[PDB]
RNA sequence: ACUCUGGUUUCUCUUCAGAUCGCAUAAAUCUUUCGCCUUUUACUAAAGAUUUCCGUGGAGAGGAACAACUCUGAGUCUUAACCCAAUUUUUUGAGGCCUUGCUUUGGCAAGGCUA
């Protein structure tokens, strides 16, 4: 019980998360953690509108996170 | 140990879509299967709910934001 | 069941592997246990094991296997699904393990099997070394883990320890066979699964973390099996694996928490129905029933077992973690086996392991029909789908694309792919699994690929199977009765098609010799012969060793030899090869193919030849793997390069036809270094007769090898007689008396056995188990492989005191009467002419 | 639990018994059936005997192996119990008495 | 009826232990090497009889394989003898060191 | 406590309604505890649920085969049919 | 934790033998060869085929004796002190609006605004 999401191969990689409320993030992963808990480095937001803010390294939750895609190869 | 749970495992490896709760199907090679439903698949498309498609070469969906998944008909039997 | 074909189409479910053993019977006695997991209606009974890989009834009665059986099935795992487990079960003997050579290609991974009371053995150390120069990978299993519990009655502590140094000499010979990263294998890694193979007792150290979780807790099996599977040591008041091993008089974490479980339970019911008590019995979670505790000890520890450590799940594990899917591994393998290269568009293709693409198949295992009258051709299915009769051209093994007509069209009956109920229900199969192609047994001998009609035009067979024995005991056949020859020769056909090792051989002496590896591989083959695929009783010969001919002094004169049209003329001094050079290019470390300037910086560094001589035109025997060696030291300053460059074809194929004939008793020469010290010849290309090079170049061959120094050599053959101590100096006493030499005697770590190294000429060989096993009152056993050839004493042609009929001849004389009774043998002039 | 108990050993060296001692239970044979010199002569030699003991060895495994070619029972009785039948018989009656007064009897009988 | 018994581990140990005198020490079947039933079976079936095994007397006269003509492979001035052919050559593999096998029969190689 | 009423409707074709508004018909021959069921050969309808439509009885209807439902995300379920002999 | 579950000793009787009937081993007759040989009782010694003979198992039947003690599987198959939900339901932030296209209306799919 309690078991870990395999985010070992996405560590330190570039790949881009959806968030709830039809948020998009994109940066490199930084960490995780047993409940999904992940942490941005570098993230940057993009709006609906097309901009994209930077706002740096930040905590991601897994339970407004819809799914991740790496933008590099994993 | 689940059924389900353990029919999505035995799943992984094979063609299988996953339609997620906000209308976005993503069809694909299941790479890897968790137990609470977290699916991570390699060289899917995903096909949005207002009809744009797109490839990804690598996504990690979680099971939390997961409606159904349909599997091959090879598990049947 | 329909999932078993099912999951034959999902190409990375597919785990192609194969088996090695000690002894056939660990190794069997583990797939009959896994047939039984797997099929429920088989049971074994309790008086003897099944032995499903046993199909022959000559295995059955002898005990020891005789073909590879390749069965399994659809096998589940504990963290993941069913996958469709193929494994092709090979014998444990060391002549016999010829034949699991062909499994090398048929999978590219090994879970090879060592005893755990045994340890490590001649036979398991020589099927790490081929697989490792195989580029397949390596999963041990430590076999018969009851012995060290219940035979030896070991301290657990002690046979943690002798486990950890077998698994240590294991990884250093991998180490030293390979030096690959991979060679890690260790519990922890996932490389050792300790799996009994008797009472149905197999686990890893995963098996047993998921074991604990499912019995309490909820403990990360991943994370336990990581700390616990070495000696990391477990601190109770820290309550985790402490590496420091704070705790004065703790057990190690394997020793703690796996290995003694498994000696408490053992203790319980060995020990006595009250120690196995129902109380017992409830604190380890299993309610037996009141018949399942009647029977005997055996069977009460076998089903204790059998229930208590799930369906081997761990074993599935541990081969899903490092076997690789067919998909990921058919690369190496296409790079390894594939003579064509894999650049080869093709040959890419097939790297991809696409179903849809062009079909290429490699057929190398053969196997009889119930009847007999007929044969299967099984193999891996490398590229494409076979389809019943689609018709497919079968190239075989000595296909080339210069001449098409080396391979013809067949057509493909039934498939019957699956295996472990052996049917033949399979219509078609998908690339990457094993297919038992029917009706294209006959155009086919050995190690063949099929491949489509018309889809390719260009894609040639993979290269021809090579072993690591050599066959070397000849045995003459003829029937009772000649009326009937011909149905012996059929029989001797499908000797031929049935066992890769065994070579069928027609002397111009009107004799047909049959060459293998073993005095009981003969044996096989004989009875295979007689009972099976020929009726006729047939009568033998004395058993003869194949002799080489090697030289010790250089060449006094040079020997020279003129074509027929003008007097054109070749002269040549043959000289002995460097010492040492013979083994480095029979092992295929240097190529006639590799470039010539690194073939000349190899020379430089390693021999350190000459670079002139190694710029030299060079032939190292047939398909350049020959120990007698053949350079072109023609001297540049004459006029000859030009018509040697133009005759460089006739000379090598000179060379090889006379490598392949010797001048003494015609057989195989090897460690000569044959220089070719000048050729006069018209450049007019009428005078250069093809027809006129060859028989010279064969003649200046001989009169070279009678110029120099000419020895007999008979191939020594590496024994590896286990012995209980008392035994040993006895056991010497036997090599006293066969005239073997003693190579080293070690005791075996944790057994009170006692292996010995020794050397036995093959000419004494026959028949040398059979006297040790009789002298040590069948307490000594032997197992004897070829090891290298050593010149025998005595000279072939000075003219020594001819021997008796019947009585052995002295030392000295060895050598002269070998070759006399050879070259008669062989049907050619017994006297050896010096002229000629 | 005690990982070494006083009946391990016991146990541990039955496990390697000879025929009759490996089974925990099973049933009964006769006791004119029961060779205890069997596994004597099945052994290789009793070595450093005279040349007459060979010759007894040789010779009594020729006739246990000629016993053991030709066996084969076709007799599927009916498993008609003539002794039985001659117990039901009204000309005869069952009583019990000792041994040594069957052996006279029957002295007596065959007298 | 007395006919099958149910018995406990302790009285095995005790039995075997007062039983050691009659019982011998041998353990593996490898010590009955070649004097198990299968190799008196195949010393019975032909001529040849092994040191240890009794003698016989042939099944059939067999003159077809008592004393064959030379022939050209048969001679014997060929025919390289580095060590006599015992018959413990010829029981141990039947199929190879016997011109005309026939009917044998098949003996364990190895435990 | 007895737990029978999930065995007894297990291999037969039922119709659930899910949380989204979807009917999805197929052979429930798996549960779990989470609630989480699977329809081999399973079918999906949106438009509505046919019981004697004269006009129609299938519209928006997608059979997709081996589904495999979350119980967050289901609401109710109802028996249609008995399974087949295959 | 609940309901049914139901004997083993025995004595005989009648069948069938698979199963090394038996983890032991005899004998008789016939048949072919071997030593044969002097007629049968006989032999020697092996093969081949029967038969009797010691025994046994399976299966069935009928009485006696423990027949009332059940063995046992099956029959979902029986509970609270004090602590609990960021992925599978007794705590879940999934809430509102307009326009566009279709349908005869009802309803269905997309976008943004939002606090």
């Amino acid at each position: 019980k309690a078991h870990p999401p395999e985010l070992k191969k996405f560590m330190d990689k570039k790949l881009s998360l959806k968030l709830n409320g039809g948020r998009h993030v994109q940066g490199i992963l930084r960490g995780f953690d047993p409940f999904m808990n992940l942490v941005i480095d570098e993230c940057v937001e993009m709006a609906t509108s097309g901009q994209q803010n930077n706002i740096g390294m930040v905590v991601i939750r897994g339970n407004s996170i819809i799914m991740l895609e790496a933008l590099e190869r994993v | 140990i689940g059924v389900p749970i353990k029919v999505l495992h035995e799943a992984e490896g094979h063609i299988v879509t996953c339609e997620t709760n906000t209308g976005e199907v993503y069809r694909g090679k299941l790479i890897e299967a968790e137990d609470n439903m977290n699916c991570q698949m390699s060289n899917i498309t995903v096909t949005y709910r207002d009809g744009r498609v797109a490839q990804l070469e690598q996504v990690y969906i979680r099971g939390s934001k997961i409606r159904f998944l349909i599997l091959p008909d090879m598990l049947k039997n | 069941m329909d999932f078993l074909a099912d999951l034959m189409d999902n190409s990375e479910l597919i785990r192609n592997v194969t088996l090695c053993g000690h002894l056939h019977h660990g190794k069997t006695c583990f797939v009959d246990c896994l047939i039984e997991q797997t099929h429920p209606e088989i049971r074994k009974r309790y008086d003897q094991d099944l032995c499903y890989t046993d199909i022959l009834f000559t295995e059955q009665e002898r005990g020891v296997g005789i073909k590879s059986t390749p069965v399994t099935v659809v096998l589940p795992d504990t963290k993941g699904k069913s996958y469709l487990f193929n494994i092709m079960d090979t014998p444990g003997h060391v002549n016999f393990s010829d034949e699991v050579t062909a499994g090398l290609r048929i999978s590219d991974g090994v879970v090879l099997f060592i005893d755990a009371a045994e340890g490590v053995m001649l036979n398991t150390e020589r099927l790490i070394k081929h697989a490792v120069q195989e580029r397949l990978a390596v999963t041990v299993c430590i076999n018969k883990i009851d012995r060290l519990i219940l035979e030896l009655k070991l301290p657990p502590t002690d046979a943690y320890y002798k486990l950890r140094h077998i698994v240590d000499e294991v990884n250093g010979l991998i180490s030293m066979y390979s030096t690959d990263e991979n060679l890690i294998l260790s519990p922890l890694l996932g490389n050792v699964c300790f799996s009994s193979s008797q009472y149905s007792i197999c686990f890893t150290l995963g098996s047993f973390a998921k074991i604990y979780a499912d019995t309490f807790g909820d403990i990360n099996y991943q994370e336990f099996a990581k700390r616990l599977w070495g000696d990391i040591y477990f601190n109770p008041k820290t309550r985790k694996f402490t590496k420091k091993a704070p705790t004065s008089s703790s057990q190690r974490s394997f020793v703690e928490f796996i290995l003694e479980p498994l000696y408490k339970i053992l203790a319980q019911v060995v020990g006595d129905v009250d120690t196995s008590l129902p109380r017992t019995l409830d604190e380890l979670g299993i309610h037996l029933t009141k018949e399942e505790l009647k029977l005997n000890i055996r069977p009460l520890l076998r089903l204790v077992c059998k229930k208590f450590f799930g369906e081997f799940t761990g074993f599935v594990d541990m081969c899903v973690q490092h076997i690789p899917s067919p998909k990921v591994g058919a690369k190496p393998k296409i790079e390894h086996t594939y003579t064509g290269g894999v650049d080869s568009d093709l040959g890419e293709a097939m790297s991809d392991c696409d179903p849809d693409g062009p079909l290429m198949c490699h057929t190398t295992k053969m196997y009889s029909t119930d009847d007999g009258v007929q044969f299967h051709a099984f193999g891996r299915v490398l590229s494409g789908t076979i389809h019943a009769g689609q018709p497919v051209k079968v190239l075989g093994e000595n296909y080339t694309l210069e001449d098409e007509e080396d391979s013809q069209i067949c057509t493909v009956g039934r498939l019957w792919i699956s295996v472990a109920r052996y049917h033949i229900e399979v219509n078609r199969v998908p690339a990457g699994n094993w297919v038992l192609i029917e009706g294209v047994d006959q155009p086919i001998v050995k190690t063949a690929t099929i491949t489509e009609p018309r889809g390719n035009e260009e894609a040639q067979i993979f290269r021809p199977l090579k072993f690591n024995t050599t066959s070397v005991i000849k045995i003459a056949v003829e029937p009772v009765n000649p009326s009937e020859l011909p149905k012996m020769l059929d029989g001797l056909r499908k000797v031929n098609k049935s066992y890769p090792s065994l070579t069928t051989k027609v002397e111009e002496s009107g004799e047909h010799v049959i060459l293998g590896t073993g005095e009981l591989y003969l044996d096989c083959v004989m009875h295979d012969l007689r009972k099976m695929y020929s009726e006729i009783d047939i009568k033998v010969a004395d058993p003869v060793v194949t002799f080489c001919e090697t030289v010790v002094e250089t060449s006094s004169l040079k020997c020279f030899a003129e074509t027929p049209n003008k007097k054109n003329k070749i002269t040549m001094i043959a000289e002995p090869l460097e010492k040492g050079l013979a083994e480095d290019i029979e092992n295929e470390v240097v190529q006639i193919t590799w470039n010539r300037k690194k073939l000349g910086e190899f020379f430089q560094t390693k021999y350190d030849w000459d670079l002139l001589a190694a710029r030299s035109i060079w032939a190292f025997g047939p398909d350049a793997t020959g120990p007698n060696i053949l350079v072109d030291d023609t001297l540049p300053s004459e006029v000859d390069k030009a018509l040697l460059g133009s005759v460089k074809d006739s000379i090598v194929q000179g060379f090889q036809w006379g490598t392949r004939e010797g001048p003494l008793c015609d057989e195989l020469i090897r460690n000569v270094k044959f220089k070719i010290l000048d050729a006069v010849v018209a450049q007019e290309p009428l005078h250069r007769g093809g027809g006129q090079i060859i028989p010279t170049a064969r003649r200046v061959v001989y009169s070279a090898f009678l110029m120099a120094t000419p020895r007999l050599m008979e191939p020594y053959y590496f024994v590896e007689v286990q012995a209980p101590a008392d035994c040993v100096s006895a056991v010497y006493t036997v090599l006293a008396r066969r005239r073997g030499h003693v190579t080293q005697d070690a005791p075996i770590p944790g057994s009170p056995l006692y292996t010995i190294k020794a050397f036995i000429p093959a000419i004494d060989s026959f028949g040398f188990e059979t006297d040790l096993r009789t002298h040590t009152q069948g307490q000594a056993f032997s197992l004897s492989v070829f090891h290298h050839w050593q010149i025998v004493p005595g000279d072939p042609l000075d003219k020594s005191i001819v021997i008796r009929p019947l009585e052995p001849q002295p030392a000295p004389h060895l050598a002269r009467e070998f070759m006399i009774k050879t070259r008669r043998r062989k049907g050619l002039s017994e006297d050896v002419s010096i002229s000629k | 639990t005690p990982l070494y108990t006083d009946n391990t050993a016991n146990g541990i060296a039955l496990l390697w018994a000879p025929r009759p001692f490996n089974l925990r239970s099973g049933r009964t044979r006769r006791a004119l059936d029961i060779p205890l010199v069997k596994n004597w002569y099945r052994e290789h030699c009793p070595a450093g005997q005279p040349v007459k003991v060979r010759v007894s060895y040789q010779k009594l495994l020729k006739y246990y192996v000629l016993n053991a070619l030709k066996h084969r029972p076709p007799k599927a009785q009916k498993k008609r119990y003539l002794f039985r039948s001659f117990k039901a018989t009204k000309f005869f009656q069952s009583t019990k008495l000792d041994w040594v007064e069957v052996g006279l009897q029957v002295c007596r009988q065959g007298y | 009826t007395y006919q099958r018994w149910q018995f406990t581990l302790p009285m095995m140990s005790t039995l075997y232990r007062l039983a050691n005198q009659l019982l011998t020490d041998l353990v593996d079947d490898n010590y009955f090497y070649l004097f198990d039933l299968k190799a008196f079976f195949t010393s019975k079936a032909l001529n040849m009889a092994i040191p240890g095994g009794p003698k016989f007397e042939p099944l059939v006269r067999d003159i077809n394989l008592q004393d064959e003509d030379w022939n050209e492979f048969n001679d014997i001035n060929k025919i390289i003898i580095r060590q006599p052919i015992r018959t413990e050559y010829k029981i141990a593999f039947p199929y190879l060191y016997n011109n005309l096998p026939h009917h044998v029969h098949l003996t364990w190689y190895h435990t | 406590g007895k737990s029978s009423k999930m065995l007894q409707h297990i291999d037969y074709r039922m119709r659930c309604i899910l949380q989204d508004g979807r009917i999805f018909i197929g052979t429930f021959k798996a549960f779990d505890k989470h609630m989480n069921l699977i329809l081999c050969d399973c079918d999906e309808f949106r438009k509505i649920k046919p019981k004697n439509s004269k006009q129609a009885e299938r519209e928006e209807k997608r059979v997709l085969g081996l589904v495999l439902l979350r119980g967050e995300n289901l609401v109710s379920m109802t028996v249609e049919g008995p399974p087949p002999k295959d």
